[PDB]
RNA sequence: UGAAAUUCUUGGAUUUAUUGAAGACUAACUACUGCGAAAGCAUUUGCCAAGGACGUUUUCAUUAAUCAAGAACGAAAGUUAGGGGAUCGAAGAUGAUCAGAUACCGUCGUAGUCUUAACCAUAAACUAUGCCGACUAGGGAUCGGGUGGUGUUUUUUUAAUGAC
């Protein structure tokens, strides 16, 4: 366990939530991972370094870095804490534009279609696929297990391409049933 | 039937004296049957933080080309500059105007190069408007001032002197001071430096540069 | 004995049975924003603790404060008080 | 005084809101 | 006493590349891909492929003499996605666990200022 | 790929790096905010002419509104004759034809996509909403101009401008 460092730049729009949640962020990093934590106000970036004397798990530093990065992308804190707890969680990212070139009102409606009324359509996908989805404007991030995220990506892509929410919701129930079977 | 690394040999790179830390690691090459031909023209990109030993330069990278070889020491020269992608994505934000200038100019050593500078408008202390867009006239005036400053700095200096100016970011201070009255600005930086053409090689200029 | 919706929410407020939905929107129901950390709005209280049976109660006017970045209900408000508040903001 | 800065902040919050 | 390398990770949709070369980048130390570490093509993009790939390259690097690597993750980029996928992340985690020192992590995905038309067409792609 | 198979590949594919060539397009900043009669319009700099609004104790004095006939332009696609031919790609060919959330997937790709000189004049060419004129509520945000303040910052000599 050698002396190493990591830096993750928090965007302006997320740091106040970092201020909002940081009381619950440094404890797990410092006690469990034995990680020495700091963030530079001047650069507005979190600085993580491995302390050779106390830190023991070689993957601790990278685990913490992804944990903040999970928080940075917009995921809620407890959703990100799962990353620290587990080892097989990854984040999938892509734009709507790769799926389809949508602009103006077409783009806005596509984002609305994914979220659904009161976020129900997004709440549909998250539970069935056992993942979390962040709809950051035209930017989509999915957190979960590798196999899990791929089902989630498919349903989201189907909505972007124009599949109405109802047929997507029906398919979610089908795959949701198969998840319980296995 | 042959493990290639049996026939490889290690070489140690050295940096310009303009940088504080001359040691920038090592590379390797097939042994001469020559090695020098493979070494010449090789480029290595390294963050300014490593060479200057300060994290303040963490978002800046310098490309150095191997120009000479002596006794397992690879003598390099400045070849290019750039910022890290993360830093650039950080600077670009919503609700502000992005002003970018590019200038093609040659140094006193006949080093033709291209400088790209970037800057952003900022809101003042007592601002209550959400955004700080600048009128096209202000953008054009700022761009003219930046281009003139860059051309003056490059023409009236040598390439080594040019890098000596880049490291302390004096040019950014001069730009912001000049463009201050036109419109308040933030994140004024020399985004990129490209080396378009190279003069005839002079090993003397490289040795004197390397002491 | 029987209990009305609004009293039930008040009694459950100091317990762990009561959860608040996001502020409602529409005619009549509008989020009066006193300050960056203060607002008056209608919410739909949910009574009960997705494996148990909970249900939503009648909407109620509540005073919400942003404490530690989360909106916390300080007090309940009568319809007249909320209506007076809306006018007090307009004037 | 520095209280003026606070007035700028809250107005900013209102406008963006 | 600490000799540096560069760990180039190319995370595509259907496979992951772990490519370690000298600082210049010209001479490759060890290249391993998810295809060589897995029996079926479907699991080449699987993270399990990546961790096997990462461990092997790390083992080779220790033998050569490389002890630290600068990570330059990238995706297919161009007209396609600009963010590395889970395969790249899993390989990066393995490199840290492998014991090689990770100097600096940077994204160098090819990002076009303005690009040509994508393969999908007007109706889209990736059903 | 749901798995394969046409495909490339020990003559070194994929990947790495130093370059060079060709043709498109102007990301992020980007916002129903701005301009234009509409269709439309986004890298830097120069030239040519054009335009709204604002300010005017300047100028002519009904010169105006609407508009059959008639005229200019008119997205995308399309035709004639040259040029160019990178990406994408109707048509065509070809691999596979097993499995229903992933059930239409892959490779090669003619015409086209670009441009020059003319044709064609159609779109959900949408605010599914003719044009001009008057009047009939409060409220704060924005774009351009103008007026005012003994308001902040700046000019780090003042200041005057610029930005608030
Ligand atoms: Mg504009
Ligand atoms: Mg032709
Ligand atoms: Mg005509
Ligand atoms: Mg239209
Ligand atoms: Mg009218």
């Amino acid at each position: 366990i050698k002396f190493e460092s990591r830096k993750i730049m928090v965007p302006p729009h997320r740091m106040t939530p970092l201020r909002n949640s940081w009381t619950k962020i440094y404890p797990p990093l410092v006690e469990h991972l034995k990680l020495q934590v700091r963030m530079n106000l001047k650069t507005k970036s979190v600085e993580l370094r491995t302390n050779p004397k106390f830190t023991t798990d070689p993957g601790a530093l990278q685990k913490g870095a992804d944990f903040i990065k999970a928080f940075t992308l917009g995921f809620d804190l407890d959703d990100s804490i799962a990353l620290l707890r587990l080892d097989d969680l990854y984040i999938e990212t892509f734009e709507v534009k790769d799926v389809k070139t949508l602009t103006g009102d077409h783009l806005s409606r596509a984002i609305g279609r994914i979220a659904g009324k009161d976020g129900k359509t997004k709440f549909a996908i998250e539970n069935a696929t056992r993942t979390r989805i962040v709809l950051a404007d035209s930017k989509i991030h999915i957190l979960g297990g590798f196999t899990h995220i791929r089902m989630a990506r498919e349903s989201v892509v189907s909505l972007i391409l124009g599949s109405p929410p109802g047929k997507v919701y029906g398919n979610l129930r089908t795959v949701a049933s198969r998840l319980k079977e296995r | 039937v042959v493990d290639p690394f049996t026939r490889k040999e290690w070489f140690d790179i050295k940096a310009p004296s303009t940088f504080e830390n001359r040691n920038v690691g090592k590379t390797l090459v097939n042994k001469s049957t020559s090695a020098s031909d493979a070494l010449k023209g090789r480029v290595v990109e390294v963050c300014l933080a490593d060479l200057q030993g300060s994290e303040d330069h963490s978002f800046r990278k310098i490309k150095l080309r191997v120009d000479e070889v002596q006794g397992k020491n690879l003598l390099t020269n400045f070849h290019g500059m750039d910022f890290t992608t993360d830093k650039l994505r950080s600077m670009v934000r919503k609700w502000q105007t992005l002003i970018e200038a590019n200038v093609t100019v040659k140094t006193s050593d006949d080093y033709v190069l291209r400088i790209f500078a970037i800057a952003f408008t900022r809101k003042q202390a007592n601002q209550v408007k959400r955004h700080s867009y600048a009128q096209s006239s202000h953008i054009r005036a700022i761009r003219k001032v930046i281009s003139e400053i860059l051309t003056k700095e490059v023409q009236g200096s040598t390439l080594a002197q040019l890098t000596s100016k880049l490291i302390p970011e004096v040019i950014n201070k001069e730009i912001e001071n000049a463009t201050k009255d036109i419109f308040p600005l933030q994140n004024i930086h020399v985004r990129k430096v490209k080396l378009l053409k190279q003069p005839k090689f002079d090993v003397g200029a490289l040795m004197a540069l390397h002491g | 004995c029987d209990i009305a919706s609004t009293p039930l929410a008040n009694i459950a407020r100091k317990g762990l049975l009561l959860t608040y939905s996001k502020p409602l929107t529409g005619q009549g129901l509008k989020t009066v924003n006193l300050s960056p950390t203060e607002r008056y709005c209608y919410v739909v209280p949910r009574f009960g603790s997705d494996l148990k049976i909970g249900w939503d109660l009648n909407p109620i006017a509540v005073h919400q404060k942003k404490q530690k970045g989360q909106w916390t209900v300080i007090k309940f408000i009568t319809r007249k008080g909320f209506q007076t508040i809306t006018g007090e903001e307009k004037e | 005084p520095e209280e003026m800065r606070k007035r700028t902040t809250e107005m900013r919050l209102m406008r963006e809101l | 006493s600490q000799v540096f390398g560069v760990a180039r990770i190319y995370a595509s949709f259907n496979d992951t590349f772990v490519h370690v070369t000298d600082l210049s980048g010209k001479e490759t130390i060890a290249r391993v891909t998810g295809g060589m570490k897995v029996k079926a093509d479907r699991d080449e993009s699987s993270p399990y492929a990546a961790m096997l790939a990462a461990q092997d390259v790390a083992a080779k690097c220790k033998e050569v003499g490389i002890t630290a690597v600068h990570v330059k993750i990238r995706a297919t980029g161009g007209t396609r996605t600009k963010t590395p996928g889970p395969g790249g992340q899993a390989a990066l985690r393995a490199l840290a666990r492998s014991g090689l020192r990770i100097g600096r992590i940077e994204d160098v995905t090819p990002v076009p200022s303005d690009s040509t038309r994508k393969k999908g067409g007007r109706r889209g792609r990736r059903l």
